[PDB]
């Protein structure tokens, strides 16, 4: 926004004092794991086992 | 940090003092004199005994651009060097505005006003009616009103009564023509029968001093009233009717402000009326002067509201006695008085009133009493003498000069500003465009000659006069047959030049037959610009080739016609290269010093011409090829830089003001001297400053003033320095982003840049502060702090009001106004950013394997007084020296905060880092006075200084080859000389001293170089054919020339035109890059003409200008210091 | 006088919060250009009654730029000039015997 | 009174908020009102036309 | 308090104003002076003589 | 200098000497005051003819 | 749509006093748009970013591009495979009430 | 208010027109109103005049 070379300044709500949202993985990725039961790997002693 | 760094070795610590010269004496120690007290200050540099600047160190009266001295002595080689400091006069540039208010206040709960009113009219029954209306009126008001804040407001009065001694003395002469006093003009601007102003009249004694009821006409003793045809004026009336007229105004303030006189001191009777002329004129708007400079007010006289009118009210009879005081026509030994004159009455009043009218221009009125500086210094201590203001003088001096001094900035002395940012935008807003035009038009006209007695026939050869352009010319000069295809320059860049100039071809090539005889140069050697011309002084077969010759080619003996003015604009930017665009031409005109830009507005205008160049070159097309400069500006304003953009013109203090402080009224004084009549307002400390003013000259005033003006400049430009005051920096706390790289404001636009923890609250608060301390320091005691507070005073800084449009680019140079050397000279060697180079040290042969930059070379993490960017600067003079540049890259990392967007990097500062340096206006002699931009760069942004891409390489023209040719104008070019006979003609425009041997010993020392390295050659060769008279064949002319030259100095016949070999590149398909050029023209281009040389990096050019950089410095260089001084206080 | 309205831009009727951020620089700009620092230094009928409340000054040049150096003067170059300027032994420290 | 520009109050942008006037909260302030953020809305319209 | 308040009034120097000659609208203006900009505004307030 | 007066003051403070919006009509180009241009408006009958 | 991003290497040359290199790196995939995935025709939802897929043992800083949101070349929501046996791939359609 | 050829183009013009110099006639005073009111979309009906 020039205008004859007349920049103005955001002065208190600037990028330096935006709300940043707090996120985490699973705010954008889907869990393709259900929480209603569990996969035990097969967790023996010898591989025959 | 997510870049990878690269191996290197330690490199060499260096100082300021490797690089740079200390200008202080070691050997000679001037010694201060004591003293703490700000009233013994002003006595102790008022003393006739000592000087703070010599008369020949002050160019002060002339019309606009005073200037001040100082010379730096070499003491081993006896070389001296010389130094300006540019001070204007106009008003353009003012900003600052004083008004004193006469409020009055109530007093006296209880005193019985009707027993005040007793004592006053018994008191003063011995001169006025004690059984009056007036007497009983101006008693009343005394009895029941005091004044608010009296005796402190005669700071404002002293203000404005230094402010007209300065006016008047800063003039190139105190004549009617260049003092005008405002007059009373109807519609259509005449006079009305006096030209005084009706309501309060200021050319006769009886606005102030009323005449005496006593002594008017009718009184028991004086003449009745004489009849209509010869009866008193209408405006004169008797005191005690003046005193019955006296009220509170609507603003609370009283109807005028009364100066009571109980005693009188004993100077001559006719400067008692003198200065009663001066105190009656300082109460009106602009002190009662007119506009005397371009239309407009002077640097003193502007701001100036006034005050209601003074009244001088005498308590006694000896002031009444003393105005008609005649001590003239006696000649007897005891009874002579010098200069005594009559006193001068107006007509049919009872010799009662004093008449200072005198004749002016027209009709106009003219008071003589106010173009003598002695009657506004005689009124100075007249005041102190009867009302006690002795420190208020002192607060009214220093006041004086912080409102009334302004300087020039970096801008026009210093840096190669265009004229975009240089000169003023609402006159010189085309003047590149339309100068652009001139020239494409005159180089694609063939300039035809006339033939053999064939009235209005012509020949296609261009005439001898004007040489033929090398690219968009159009034959050889030195042909026997112009028609000849051999001779004849390839039409491959004349269209192109006109289409860039004008447009879409409206204007083609042709003839102009119009001055086919010849230019008649004139034999006037102040005004002549043929007396610079190599050809115009030729040399004998066996004179030296060195050798200045005589000027034997004038014809006429009037001043330089219109003609002659084109033929030395033709000449000087006939061999240069930008021409190839309008942005590359506006880059050369911003390397031209601001001397030769006045010349060059004089011609672009038509200033004093009889006929316009349109009329002299036939030119016929839609748009134009001059500018409109305004009525006032003449050609001597425009020489005094009345072009000058009015915010490159700094105030002393970097700070504007508009004071209203409440003043003397007058009803305080005489209410306590009617309580005792036995007492005085005046201290004994007040008496012996009052006697210096009348034992004084305006060349003593003149140099305590223009000493502080330098003492308070110098103090600014260290607080700009500390706080990086710079447009960039004002604008940021104004809440603006001001960058010259626009896409760097783009990226700066939402982040915190701008916030409320920078504003113009703290950083004037800072400035002031740290000034005001400064200041005290210094012993000025300047009251900007003190102001600032005040709630109906305002201070603000430099740049609240700028341009962002026209100014953009200019935001990064910092606002130090005075040459790096001045600085030395005011505050004892010390220095802020750097000033002339050394010769002590070897600092340019210092040599290290694969550094790619010169200034790479050196490790300044140690120094304490130097920097990264004082030695990019001080390689920037080190190769300007040879003649090179180096292009610095400058880049502004700015990632957004908290912004995922890429970190960017931003050139910034790109029009002085691009552009060659300039020959300072302030010491135009030497090159080491051309002092680098990177100095005057601020700003609130972190910069990379970095060496670009091949950065080093030639200027455009050696600029230690031009020199100006002498004090009057702006005459510029190419200068030879300096022979065992001559001199190299190189002087000092708007120069003070007259150039000494020390002058010309350094013109001697650089002109011997090895290998003639410090000279442009000259020989004398066939360059045109004159048509042979009565015939139409031209025979050979013989004329003295240039000799182009190299990079390394080598001089071949193909660098030339006038030359076979050098012919045949223009006669093909040639470019704008060509090395081809004319040498009968009075610039020379640079280039690497037939040597191996390209665009090398810092380091290995600099190797590689081996001569020409450590031969030339060693000329230019002694162990220089300052043998003067300018802070000189008596004991 | 002249009519002001949408031409041959994709602009409609819509919310506050959706055309105050649609027309951007004709809000922020202007009111740089318009707003300041506007105070009163008068008041009818009343005498400014001035009071000590610590002048305020900003305690730092904020400098920006995430690479590079500033442009601030060398650490000994305002300490040389200020025992040059107390060489001249000029302070003034009295005006008329008042300090 | 007169609008200010101390602070970029103009610039303040949110999510699925309609109204400007209903970016801003004047909960905590004892000074200021709603049909003042609403009147203060309505000048700075004005400012742009 | 009217002893002190005849010290002061509407009409000062470049910051306030009095326009009541007129034909029936007395005005008292003032000046409203930025600092940070150098903007400057003129306030009214109008009485009815009639 | 734009006109910007005040239809009632006196010929002071605003109508006289101070400046008022000195600065939004000054710097700002595309989104200040309106433009000016010189172009052909309209016809004017020429003279001696139709 | 395609979001423009960048890898950036600098060197830093402090010490010969010319200026910094910046080079760009991942290009190939920086510049081209995602691609409907073999591993899971269906859905956009399986059209991976190679950000996930650079790796190294070198020093980039990654950000985004000026003006880096650009439409793609043709919609990849719209393409599908017509059979299991071959690779009959275009614009599709047909998810009517009976089709 | 006509203005120059290389005028800056945002001037304020000298006002060359005008011919009689006695009194703003009732012809002058009709054209300023027909100009004013002239590219108004609120002429379209009385309650939007209104």
């Amino acid at each position: 926004s020039g205008d004859n070379g007349v920049y103005s300044g955001s002065a208190a709500y600037n990028t330096a004092t935006a709300p940043k949202v707090p996120v985490s993985r699973a705010t954008f990725f889907q869990n393709t794991k259900s929480k209603d039961f569990d996969f035990k790997f097969a967790d023996g002693a010898d591989a025959i086992a | 940090s997510a870049a990878y760094n690269t191996a290197t070795a330690p490199k060499v610590p260096v100082s300021r003092a490797t690089f740079f010269q200390n200008t202080k004496s070691k050997d000679f120690d001037f010694k201060f004199a004591d003293g703490a007290d700000a009233i013994a200050n002003v006595l102790q540099q008022m003393e006739h005994g000592v000087a703070q600047h010599q008369l020949g160190d002050m160019n002060v009266r002339t019309d606009g651009l005073a200037t001040v001295s100082a010379v730096l002595n070499g003491r081993k080689r006896k070389i001296a060097n010389q130094y300006m400091m540019h001070f204007d006069l106009f008003g353009r540039a003012a900003r600052s505005t004083v008004r004193m208010e006469s409020r009055i206040q109530s007093f006296g709960e209880g005193k019985d006003v009707d027993n005040f009113m007793a004592k006053f009219h018994n008191q003063l029954s011995g001169v006025y009616e004690r059984r009056s209306e007036g007497v009983a009126n101006f008693g009343r008001i005394l009895a029941t009103d005091t004044d608010l804040g009296g005796t402190s407001g005669l700071s404002v009065v002293f203000n404005g009564l230094l402010r007209g001694l300065h006016h008047v003395s800063t003039v190139p002469t105190p004549n009617v023509a260049n003092l005008p006093i405002r007059n009373n003009r109807d519609g259509a601007g005449a006079v009305v029968g006096r030209g005084d102003m009706p309501g309060r009249e200021f050319m006769d004694s009886s606005r102030i001093l009323p005449p005496r009821s006593s002594r008017w006409y009718g009184a028991p003793g004086q003449p009745i009233v004489p009849p209509a045809p010869n009866n008193p004026p209408a405006h004169v009336a008797p005191m005690e009717t003046v005193m019955a007229g006296l009220q509170k105004t609507v603003m609370n303030e009283l109807n005028r402000v009364i100066v009571s006189i109980a005693d009188v001191p004993k100077l001559p009777a006719h400067r008692i009326r003198n200065l009663i002329a001066v105190l009656a004129a300082v109460s009106k708007p602009n002190l009662g002067f007119d506009a005397n400079r371009l239309e407009d007010h002077s640097c003193f006289t502007k701001g100036w509201l006034g005050f209601n009118d003074i009244l001088l009210f005498p308590l006694t009879v000896d002031l009444f006695d003393r105005v008609v005081a005649n001590e003239a026509g006696v000649n007897d030994a005891g009874f002579i008085v010098p200069n005594a004159a009559p006193p001068q009455f107006l007509q049919n009043t009872n010799q009662q009133v004093i008449d200072f009218r005198g004749v002016g221009v027209g009709q106009a009125g003219d008071i003589p009493a106010l173009r003598l500086a002695q009657s506004w210094s005689d009124a100075i201590g007249f005041l102190l003498d009867t009302i006690g203001g002795e420190a208020q003088l002192a607060m009214g001096l220093n006041d004086m000069v912080a409102q009334c001094f302004h300087m020039h900035g970096a801008q026009t002395t210093m840096l190669s500003t265009p004229i975009i940012s240089r000169a003023d935008f609402g006159v010189y807003h085309n003047v590149v465009t339309n100068m652009y035009r001139r020239l494409a038009y005159m180089y694609t006209r063939l300039i035809r000659t006339n033939a053999a007695a064939g009235g209005g026939a012509m020949l296609d050869r261009q005439h001898y006069q004007w040489p033929t352009h090398a690219k968009v010319g159009f034959h050889d000069d030195t042909a026997v047959n112009a028609a000849a295809a051999a001779a004849r320059i390839h039409d491959g860049l004349r269209q192109p030049l006109l289409d860039e100039a004008f447009g879409a071809g409206v204007v083609q090539p042709g003839n102009m037959d119009l001055v086919g005889a010849g230019i008649d140069f004139t034999r006037d050697l102040t005004s002549s610009l043929g007396k610079a011309y190599p050809e115009h002084r030729p040399i004998g077969a066996d004179d030296n080739k060195r050798d200045l010759g005589d000027f034997t080619a004038g014809t006429v003996d009037a001043a330089a016609s219109g003609y002659e003015w084109d033929n030395y604009v033709y000449r000087l930017f006939g061999n240069m290269s930008a021409m190839r665009s309008k942005a590359e031409f506006d880059r050369l005109l911003a390397t031209f010093p601001s001397s030769t830009l006045s010349e060059l507005f004089i011609w672009m205008g038509n200033v004093g011409f009889a006929d316009t160049w349109e009329e002299r070159w036939g030119y016929d097309a839609a748009p134009l090829c001059s500018i409109p400069i305004p009525a006032g500006h003449d050609r001597s304003m425009l020489r005094n830089w009345s072009w000058v953009n009015v915010h490159n013109v700094h105030s002393v203090t970097g700070t504007s003001e508009n004071v209203v402080l409440a003043g003397y009224v007058g009803l305080s004084r005489t209410h306590d001297y009617i309580m005792d009549t036995r007492s005085t307002p005046a201290t004994s400390q007040g008496r012996r400053l009052a006697a210096m003013f009348y034992y004084t000259n305006a060349d003593k005033m003149l140099s305590l003033t223009f000493g502080l003006a330098g003492q308070l400049r110098a103090a600014a430009d260290t607080t700009v320095a500390k706080f990086q005051i710079c447009p960039h920096t004002i604008a940021r706390a104004q809440g603006y982003i001001m960058t010259d790289n626009d896409p760097l404001s783009d990226e700066l636009k939402g982040t915190d840049f701008v916030t409320e923890q920078f504003s113009l609250a703290g950083l004037t608060n800072l400035y002031l502060g740290y000034f005001d301390g400064l200041a005290t320091r210094l012993g000025i005691y300047d009251l900007r702090y003190t102001y600032s507070e005040y709630a109906e005073c305002r201070v603000e800084l430099h740049g609240i009001q700028r341009n962002f449009l026209t100014d953009r680019l200019d935001a990064f140079v910092s606002y130090k106004c005075l040459h790096p050397i001045m600085f030395e000279y005011y505050m004892c060697g010390a220095n802020i950013s750097g000033g002339i180079l050394n010769g002590d040290k070897a600092y340019e042969q210092v040599e290290m394997g694969n550094i790619r930059a010169y200034d790479a070379m050196f490790d300044t993490s140690a120094a304490r007084d130097f920097n990264f960017v004082g030695v990019r600067g001080a390689s920037q003079q080190i190769a300007a020296v040879g003649g090179f540049h180096i292009q610095y890259k400058m880049e502004v990392e700015i990632q957004r905060p908290g912004d995922g967007t890429e970190a960017s990097r931003f050139n910034v500062y790109e029009r002085y880092l691009n552009n060659y340096l300039r020959m300072s206006d302030c010491a135009p002699t030497s090159v080491l006075n051309a002092v680098s931009p990177l100095f005057w760069m601020a700003g609130t942004t972190r910069v990379v200084l970095c060496e670009a891409a091949n950065g080093y390489k030639p200027m455009a023209y050696d600029i230690s080859q031009t020199s100006f040719w002498n004090r009057e104008n702006g005459l510029w070019a190419f200068t030879w000389g300096e022979s065992e006979k001559t001199h190299r003609p190189n002087a000092i425009p708007h120069g003070t001293r007259r150039l000494g041997n020390s002058e010309v010993l350094m013109n001697s020392r650089f002109s011997k170089i090895l290998d003639k390295k410090g000279i442009t050659k000259l020989e004398t060769r066939v360059g045109g054919r004159k048509r042979g008279d009565n015939n139409d064949d031209f025979v050979a002319a013989d004329t003295r020339m240039f000799i182009i030259q190299d990079v390394a100095g080598g001089e071949h016949a193909a660098y030339s035109s006038l030359r076979d070999p050098g012919f045949a590149l223009v006669r093909a398909a040639h470019t704008w890059d060509t090395f081809v050029q004319n040498p009968r023209m009075l610039l020379l281009e640079r280039g690497y003409g037939n040597t191996g040389f390209t665009d090398t990096y810092s380091a290995a050019g600099i190797r590689r200008t081996n001569g020409h950089i450590s031969l030339r410095l060693s000329a230019l260089t002694d162990d220089f210091e300052f043998t003067m001084h300018p802070l000189a206080r008596a004991e | 006088l002249l009519e002001r309205g949408y031409g041959n831009t994709g602009f409609t009727d819509t919310y506050s919060a959706a055309g105050i951020r649609r027309t951007n620089g004709h809000i922020s700009l202007r009111l740089s250009a318009l707003t300041d620092d506007f105070e009163f230094t008068m008041h009818p009928l009343a005498r400014a009654e001035y009071k000590e409340t610590s002048r305020v000054s900003l305690t730092s040049m904020i400098y920006v730029g995430t690479a590079g150096k500033d442009l601030s003067l060398p650490t000994g170059t305002v300490e040389d000039i200020i025992g040059a300027v107390d060489g001249m032994r000029r302070v003034v420290r009295t005006i008329g015997g008042q300090t």
